[PDB]
């Protein structure tokens, strides 16, 4: 900055403490008492959420070995299971559905052949539905499956 | 539940009652007209 | 470093003045807080296309840019599109207690962020920190010693 | 929409080759037609305010809201929003050994809103309890504030301020345009219809947004519709509908 | 019994569910430091990991942020829970954790900390609340508009049978440290104005001078005074500015200061200033109800008064069910052509209440709401019992 | 505690809930945090009733605060006639100095409020008040712009 | 060109909204050709020159 | 006036890491000139709106 008439020189270190620093110091986050940065991941357009979560899941495991000492990651907010469970439950209800239609059908009727015709007509129609949703743009989501168990 | 109580419960009604009330509905509307 | 009047009167008022001739705008929120940040959400009629929406807005901001202070222009007026629809967040914490959030963020940013953004099936990705920055902390006593001013 | 996106894109390159004083004014890219859709005029029945006052309300309190209304390409003001005018006198500038460059200098340095930081601000020290903002130096508001502005300090002890060399008058941005409704002092807005937008829907919209803001005009502030091309569309179209019904009955 | 039970059933958009997570707030008094708001957060997170360590997985404690506003006096904590297989009974569902966890955070002194399940759907458009906006239609100013709010927010409480939980979204005004400097002294000392407005907002505010490259990445270089040199107001008499006589002047020889009141978070809306207000409708009452009064109460506000209702409230304007009428017009026209009668359609159409009454009994036993899963849950019992009927009618016919 | 409840109510204008807080024994020297106790706030917005209620109950009329600003200052600047007179009836210092040197007579000159200046002069007036900047009463009256304000000070 | 013509120097706050700030010369002193030798500009040596 | 690298790290890596979401994006390439200039090209799924 300036040179002493005395001739000694004035260098920036001499009047400020130069150390690397963050742009902003307003907010400080923690996790179970330890510092963490986190990352917010939005689900890109027209994408599958079960895949994209398995994807990053592997992709995070895949960079694991390069992590510094002590650095480990965790999932403070994941919505996937909520989408995994939901789907298990759609298909469960449709499974025990036919079973019930078999017995409430064998009981009243006598023959085995009659029970069967239902087991065919049902899973046919329910399959077509997906095709046509697909046509209108609709996704497979919480609303459109319950809309089916109904 | 929200889709289970307003349906399972709602159903027990729409069958116990309907099998008795609809043979009626049809007879009382053939009357006034 | 600015107050909320400085921010509002200048950056905020001017922008507002020049956002003219955009299309399908229902309403315009804005709030100029004291942490130095302004925030001008524009809400569009439903069914509007976000991509076009945002580009007409970005266009009038640009012509409005010679009108704002030097130090806001240098800084940057980003224009994102709002969702609050995160598929998850990833906690990048440090059990060893060997690094700060300042570091964790730098690390996530330089290494994890590229991969996260390029991650298959992922859309936009926020970062819950900054990158390191150069910080020169002065001493008011030193400068005067040398008849120096910041 | 896209035609505008490009022509803007190509302009944004030419921007930094234009003189400092053409950028500060702001260059506008619009996509309107060349003919006025309607001129919404503004008078004052009380005459409490002049044709200059009238133009500065329109300018500072109605035009943006209409210019942001979807369907409105262009709004042309018949008059000029105020601006702090300053008129300098030659004989008085030489008397004191000054030049108009200097005058410009004192304005840039006393009329400025600067950011000054805050107390107890991050990063705090060990054991901080206080945390406030700091404020100084806000924009000037009144001509009077400007009249104070110090120009120089004579060795004599004399105070040469801005007033002593100029006549400060809040004044119009420009004196080129003067509107007159029926031979009566006036102002107004020439509104041009953005490309493709429905004229009627657009008009319904101004009317709606113009209504939202009548309940707040000052004394005798009246709105008038000297030029409107829209009513002829609405009346025409219903006149055919009439001869339809009519032809059925016949 | 159907019409009576329908209107006596509170109606709502969608039940909160137990998502394994719930969020909590933390607000502090104006003037609160970052350090104080962190010792509270310390307490919150211990509680979840001690007095209830059979149901909580981890706590993410963000100091310095808030949905209402930012600043060293706010903080949000988010809690993640264990698998439902490790939790049993409704005594460990999120509602039970939450009410019990909010009912332990009250002893705290000087904090307004309160845990709450998060809205399903992440819709700030939380249900049955309204979203009030009070604008500045004339050139009134802040101290002026801020007054007219305290005024509307007075009445709002005068009708507890109508309106509850009505509050301002934003932040209250706080004290400021204004500082002016005199030019006459200033030019008389040799010191230039540019030399001042910058050695302040730089040392105290932070100034970003340029760029530098680090580890192959471009970053920002910033300049500021050391933490321990820009904390309190006294510290202002430590800075000196060089004159032109090549002399140095202390900052405290051309300047004065005092305390003033200003506002963080100045809101604004459609060009002109604003205060946003949000509230909800009293128990038993609806929202078409809880918004009309707000609109009037407001009309008495001192002129430059305007009401802008936005968001949750705005879409509500829509829509009238001109569809429920079309919908019903059609169902008729359809039966009319199947049976070939304007009359018989009615015998099939009557069955609607038989399906609905069982819907409503079923619901009220448990305590459920008029959400969207119900309204479709009806539509499907209505449709199916009308189907049974079309058959018995057509077999009879 | 209630002290803060009171601080939050002196500021707002809820005088009703100030009687209730006076009723139960709140603090009147609650001061926060910049050192502005409630008397300071009540004057500055400003409220007559609460200035008075407070005065009756227990209020330092002269409270410096961190910078020495005292209710009398706050009134003059914000410029409330009705409240300048009261703070003067219950005993105030018209020659009160900021760490600055601003007495209530300069602050009334700057605002151009000839109606407050007169009262202040009647009560007290050092027209030879030397500012940090040596500017005085009739000095700031010229520079300011006002004309007749300099008359009275000649 | 500031004297005739004019010059948009700044921005300021007029009754809430933010507005402009010009500088020009009074008309009397800019209406005649003989009025150019009426204006004086400063020189480093300190003397005005017509 | 800059080498090809200084740019990459201040211009091209800036822009490229910001390009995370795009409908129908196949691949993306980017050359830095050393003439101080640069270019980045994104290629879209073939049926796409230019």
């Amino acid at each position: 900055l300036k040179v002493n008439q005395d001739g000694s020189r004035v260098l920036l270190r001499d009047v400020a403490k130069i150390e690397l620093g963050g742009e902003n110091y307003d907010i400080i986050a923690e996790f179970n008492g330890q510092p963490a940065s986190g990352l917010g991941i939005k689900l890109a357009t027209g994408a599958n959420a079960l895949d994209t979560a398995a994807a990053i899941r592997a992709e995070l495991a895949k960079m694991e070995p390069f992590f510094p000492s002590g650095l480990k990651i965790v999932y403070p907010y994941d919505t996937t299971p909520f989408v995994k469970i939901s789907i298990h439950e759609v298909v469960k209800t449709l499974v025990e559905a036919i079973i019930l239609v078999f017995l409430v059908m064998y009981l009243f009727l006598q023959n085995f052949r009659a029970t069967l015709i239902p087991t065919i007509a049902v899973p046919v129609v329910l399959l077509g539905t997906f095709a046509v949703l697909a046509a209108f743009g609709f996704s497979i989501n919480t609303l459109t499956m319950f809309g089916m168990v109904l | 539940n929200a889709v289970g109580t307003g349906v399972m419960g709602g159903m027990v009604t729409a069958t116990v009652l309907a099998i008795f009330f609809v043979p009626v509905f049809f007879v009382v509307v053939r009357r006034r007209f | 470093g600015a107050d909320a009047k400085t921010v509002q009167d200048t950056v905020t008022q001017v922008i507002e003045q020049n956002m003219n001739g955009i299309d399908n705008l229902m309403y315009m929120s804005s709030n100029s807080d004291s942490t130095g940040t302004v925030q001008i959400t524009l809400t569009f009629e439903s069914g509007t296309d976000a991509d076009i929406a945002q580009v007409q807005v970005q266009n009038k901001l640009q012509l409005a840019m010679p009108l704002l202070p030097q130090e806001v222009q240098q800084q940057g007026v980003s224009v994102e599109k709002s969702s609050s629809s995160f598929l998850m967040v990833v906690g990048v914490i440090n059990t060893d207690g060997t690094m700060t959030q300042e570091d964790i963020s730098d690390y996530v940013a330089a290494n994890m962020k590229d991969a996260i953004s390029r991650t298959s099936g992922v859309g936009d990705v926020q970062l819950f920190g900054s990158q390191y920055a150069m910080r020169i902390w002065m001493n008011p006593n030193e400068l005067n010693k040398f008849q120096l001013t910041p | 929409d896209i035609a505008q996106v490009q022509v803007q894109n190509k302009l944004q390159l030419a921007m930094p080759l234009l003189p400092q004083e053409v950028q500060q004014q702001g260059v506008s890219v619009e996509k309107s037609s060349s003919s006025f859709l309607m001129v919404v005029g503004v008078i004052n029945t009380d005459g409490t305010m002049t044709q200059e006052d009238i133009s500065d309300y329109v300018a500072a309190n109605m035009k943006d809201a209409i210019s942001r209304t979807s369907g409105v390409g262009d709004v042309q003001l018949f008059g000029s929003q105020y601006a702090m005018r300053i008129w300098m006198n030659p004989n008085e500038l030489n008397k004191f050994q000054l030049t108009p460059v200097d005058v410009i200098t004192a304005i840039k340095a006393q009329n400025a809103q600067v950011a000054a930081g805050q107390l107890g601000g991050t990063p705090p020290v060990k054991g901080q309890q206080l945390n406030a903002s700091i404020i100084a130096q806000t924009r000037l508001t009144s001509t009077e504030e400007f009249g104070k502005i110090l120009l120089k300090v004579n060795q004599d002890g004399s105070r040469v301020l801005l007033r002593d060399v100029a006549k400060i008058e809040l004044g119009g941005e420009n004196y080129d345009i003067i509107a007159e409704f029926n031979g009566q002092p006036a102002s107004g807005l020439g509104i041009k219809l953005a490309t493709g937008a429905n004229a009627l829907d657009t008009a319904a919209a101004i009317r709606a947004e113009l209504a939202k803001m009548e309940p707040f005009f000052p004394s005798g502030l009246k709105i008038v519709y000297p030029y409107d091309t829209t009513p002829f569309v609405k009346i025409s179209i219903h006149e055919v509908v009439k001869t339809l019904v009519e032809a059925i009955i016949l | 019994g159907m019409a009576y039970l329908f209107v006596r059933l509170p109606s709502s958009f969608l039940p909160d569910e137990d998502q394994g997570v719930f969020m909590t707030m933390v607000q502090l008094p104006a003037g609160a430091t970052q350090e104080r708001t962190q010792k509270v957060l310390n307490e919150v997170t211990h509680y979840y990991l001690t007095k209830e360590k059979n149901n909580v997985e981890s706590v993410f404690a963000v100091n310095g942020f808030g949905f209402a506003g930012r600043g060293q006096n706010t903080g949000i904590a988010f809690v993640s829970l264990k698998d439902w297989a490790d939790r049993p009974g409704e005594e460990n569902k999120v509602e039970a954790i939450t009410m019990r966890a909010t009912r332990a955070f009250s002893q705290i002194k000087d904090a307004m900390v309160f845990a709450f399940n998060l809205p399903a759907i992440v819709e700030l458009g939380t249900a049955t609340g309204f979203d009030f906006e009070l604008i500045d239609q004339a050139g009134l100013g802040h101290e002026k508009l801020t007054q007219a709010r305290n005024q509307l927010l007075a009445e709002a409480a005068k009708h507890p049978d109508m309106l509850t939980s009505v509050r301002p979204n934003g932040l209250e005004d706080t004290p400021q440290f204004k500082i002016d400097i005199d030019q006459e002294k200033a030019q008389a000392l040799g010191v230039s104005i540019n030399d001042i407005n910058t050695t302040l907002g730089a040392a105290w505010g932070g100034s970003y001078v340029n760029d530098f490259i680090d580890r192959g990445r471009v970053k920002k270089v910033y300049v500021m005074s050391e933490a321990k040199y820009r904390m309190l107001p006294d510290d202002i008499g430590d800075w000196y500015v060089r004159a032109a006589d090549g002399q140095m002047v202390p900052f405290s020889a051309f300047s004065s200061s005092r305390w003033e009141y200003g506002s963080p978070r100045l809101e604004r809306y459609n060009g002109l200033p604003s205060m946003e207000i949000l509230g909800q409708a009293a128990p038993g009452k609806s929202t078409g109800e809880a918004m009309e009064l707000m609109e009037q109460l407001a009309s008495k506000l001192p002129t430059y008064d305007w009401t802008g209702m936005s968001y949750q409230e705005r879409l509500s304007g829509n829509q009238a069910p001109s569809l429920y009428a079309i919908s019903l017009i059609v169902v008729f026209l359809c039966l009319a052509a199947l049976y070939e009668s304007w009359s018989i359609p009615f015998s099939v159409m009557l069955v609607v209440p038989l399906g609905v009454i069982g819907a409503l009994l079923a619901a009220t036993f448990r305590g459920l709401t008029n959400d969207v899963y119900f309204q479709v849950g009806l539509l499907t019992t209505i449709g199916l019992s009308a189907k049974n009927a079309i058959l018995i009618v057509e077999f009879a016919k | 505690d209630l002290g803060k409840k009171l601080l939050e109510a002196a500021r707002a204008g809820q005088d009703d809930e100030v009687r209730i807080l006076m009723a139960n024994g709140a603090d009147v020297n609650a001061s926060d945090h910049v050192g502005w106790t409630p008397l300071h706030l009540a004057a500055y917005f400003g409220h007559l009733e609460i200035v008075e209620v407070l005065l009756k109950n227990g209020a330092d009329v002269n409270a410096d605060d961190s910078l020495g600003v005292t209710p009398l200052h706050l009134a003059a600047d914000r410029g409330h006639l009705e409240v300048v007179e009261v703070l003067l009836k219950n005993g105030a210092d018209v020659n009160a100095n900021d760490h600055n040197g601003f007495t209530p007579l300069h602050l009334a000159a700057n605002i151009g409020h000839l109606e407050i200046v007169e009262v202040l002069l009647k009560h007290g007036a050092d027209v030879n008040a030397q500012d940090k900047f040596g500017k005085t009463a009739f000095d700031i009256s010229i520079d300011n712009g006002n004309e007749d304000l300099a008359e009275i000070l000649q």
